[PDB]
RNA sequence: GAGACUCUGGCAUGCUAACUAGUUACGCGACCCCCGAGCGGUCGGCGUCCCCCAACUUCUUAGAGGGACAAGUGGCGUUCAGCCACCCGAGAUUGAGCAAUAACAGGUCUGUGAUGCCCUUAGAUGUCCGGGGCUGCACGCGCGCUACACUGACUGGCUCAGCGUGUGCCUACCCUACGCCGGCAGGCGCGGGUAACCCGUUGAACCCCAUUCGUGAUGGGGAUCGGGGAUUGCAAUUAUUCCCCAUGAACGAGGAAUUCCCAGUAAGUGCGGGUCAUAAGCUUGCGUUGAUUAAGUCCCUGCCCUUUGUACACACCGCCCGU
């Protein structure tokens, strides 16, 4: 039997396979900026 | 005595550019770091080989699609 | 010493390696000389790196042979150091010139390949490169003195010097020459 | 009629086993004249030979 | 057997979860089925179907 | 599946910290006492003196992170994939470990309380005891040890490692300092070690420096055979191992043929572990001295891919024609 627990869970078996890769999606690399002085 | 890159290396290099073309530039040791920061690879050496193909690839993107 | 490099006694200068072809492969007359035989010896990794090895060190390497004596550089240095000294007496001249003269006139100029015409043995004369001339020279000289001194009261030092002097000049009674002329004979036959 | 010659470029190996090699040469005394010959041993571009048969004009073996 | 002194030991039976990722539990289940005449075909597919339902 | 992955090797004066791996500078806190010099300072030292309030960098101590990716450069290229020579530096890398689908009437019922079926079972193929043999010799085959000498053998003096193991085992047992006696077989006394704290700085050989020998089957070589000593055990004959005197054979680099191998590799040299009451010419690891030749090809032997041809399919160790 071949287990799925590829990232962790309740228990993590020696995290992931040497060749499986996961990218994170930005959602934020747009930033249409202008010289606004938004003090905060 | 030969050095060819595999599908895992190439495909991820493609995806990384197609997301984060602004983070990256023409320097290897910065391109090295950002890939570590965004992505979670299991191995230091796999980290290296991906970036080396990324940087080779940027110089092509400068001119010619 | 910051201007001259001896072997303790005699000098790498005052000698003229006298050819063009056998240039570029012999490290004796170069100002990049050494006081002694073997250094570490990285000179085996690449293809043409062995050309940049001092000629005496090359010679020293070849002597220890036939299994009874492997890994005995220091023994061979004793032979070499005694050997160049005995040269000095018999002619009062730098043995280095006597050495290059042999290496020069001991490399065969012509040879036959074993082109057996796909299983029907008949050869064909060809030409020889510089580096192989240098190698077969040393191999022939080293397997001179050896077989001469095997069951005899002479020692390697005398027998080495004897064949060495007779090969520098054309003596026609040394192992090196008797074989060199033979190979040229055979090539001219099936030329 | 002993002669000399420098090498210009290496063409390819040859022989039943890949021991001889084809080369092209000029005679170091006239530059226009030229031949191609078979040699034995490690030979690189930039070398000098002692030719005896000054002319053979060899071909594919 | 192992010569421990009296009271030096204590036992705890404990329920397990995940009947379908462990293998020994499946093998010992598969034993008695084959002993009782059943078809090698129906059984092997059945345990195989169950393990895949589990999460493997 | 290959790759990726794990282990090991190679680099860091950067981090971490140290008598149970353990020093090295200072004080010499002592060296002993002159321990030498010398009329003195100065040099010298490996262990011997400690609690452990005089540093850890450089061995082995061992954890973390770092570092190398064809990244920079010149050429070559469908200017893609990528290839060759170079700049700094370790530039594909010692290396191994793991290993797919389908299979072979491959081997193992003498590894198993893994097991079918047959055989036997009190005058036993069970299970104990005594002895013997598995080693017997007109011949043939293979894996290896020693040597055929002077680049050497003998006799004295100098100088350097590393992987390891070690006392009470499931049914029976350690590595050894120091002394006293004799060459060893040794043998008596006391000590240490459940271990880099004791053996132990594992004072190893080959090497190296000097005497004897001088081409003489010779002091090369050490089979064979006699005699005497001791040690293990209940027991040494068919000599089980070891020591001493004598004995002193074949062998002058080996025909046809054939094996292994290109970087700390071949080869030489000897230390440990396994077997072990008694023990290595074997195997498995370890270091130590350290070459020649290539950087290519399909000619001999074999492997992979495509195209082709076939009267073969237990598959050319095939099928098959006549007298």
């Amino acid at each position: 039997i071949m287990l799925p627990w590829d990232p962790s869970g309740k228990i993590g078996p020696k995290k992931p396979l040497p060749d499986h890769v996961s990218i994170v999606e930005p959602k934020d690399e747009i930033l249409p900026t202008t010289p606004i002085s938004e003090q905060k | 005595m030969g050095r060819v890159r595999t599908k895992t290396v190439k495909k991820a290099a493609r995806v990384i550019i197609e997301k984060y073309y602004t983070r990256l530039g023409n320097d290897f040791h910065t391109n090295k770091r950002v890939c570590e920061e965004i992505a979670i690879i299991p191995s230091k050496k796999l980290r290296n080989k991906i970036a080396g193909y990324v940087t080779h690839l940027m110089k092509r993107i400068q001119r010619g699609p | 010493t910051p201007d001259i490099k001896l072997f303790g006694k005699w000098s790498t200068d005052d000698v003229q390696i006298n050819d063009i072809s056998l240039q570029d492969y012999i490290a004796v007359k170069e100002k990049y000389a050494k006081y002694l035989p073997h250094s570490a010896g990285r000179y085996a990794a690449k293809r043409f790196r062995k050309a940049q090895c001092p000629i005496v060190e090359r010679l020293t390497n070849s002597m220890m042979m036939h299994g009874r004596n492997n890994g005995k550089k220091l023994m061979t240095v004793r032979i070499v150091k005694h050997a160049f000294e005995i040269i000095h007496l018999l002619t009062g001249e730098n043995p280095l010139q006597v050495l290059v003269n042999a290496i020069i006139n001991s490399g065969p100029r012509e040879d036959s390949t074993r082109i057996g015409r796909a299983g029907t043995v008949r050869r064909q004369a060809v030409d020889v490169s510089p580096l192989r001339r240098v190698n077969q020279a040393i191999w022939l000289l080293c397997t001179g003195a050896r077989e001469a001194a095997f069951r005899n009261i002479k020692t390697i030092a005398e027998c080495l010097a004897d064949e060495l002097i007779n090969a520098a000049k054309g003596s026609s009674n040394s192992y090196a020459i008797k074989k060199k002329d033979e190979l040229e004979r055979v090539a001219k036959s099936n030329r | 009629p002993i002669k000399l010659a420098r090498v210009t470029k290496v063409i390819g190996k040859t022989g039943s086993q890949g021991q001889c090699t084809q080369v092209r040469v000029e005679f170091m005394d006239d530059t226009s004249h030229s031949t191609i010959r078979n040699v034995k041993g490690p030979v690189r571009e930039g070398d000098v030979l002692t030719l005896l048969e000054s002319e053979r004009e060899a071909r594919r073996l | 057997r192992f010569g421990f002194p009296e009271g030096s030991v204590e036992l705890y039976a404990e329920k397990v979860a995940t009947r379908g990722l462990c293998a020994i539990a499946q093998a010992e289940s598969l034993r008695y089925k084959l002993l009782g005449g059943l078809a090698v075909r129906r059984a092997c597919y059945g345990v195989l179907r169950f393990i895949m339902e589990s999460g493997a």
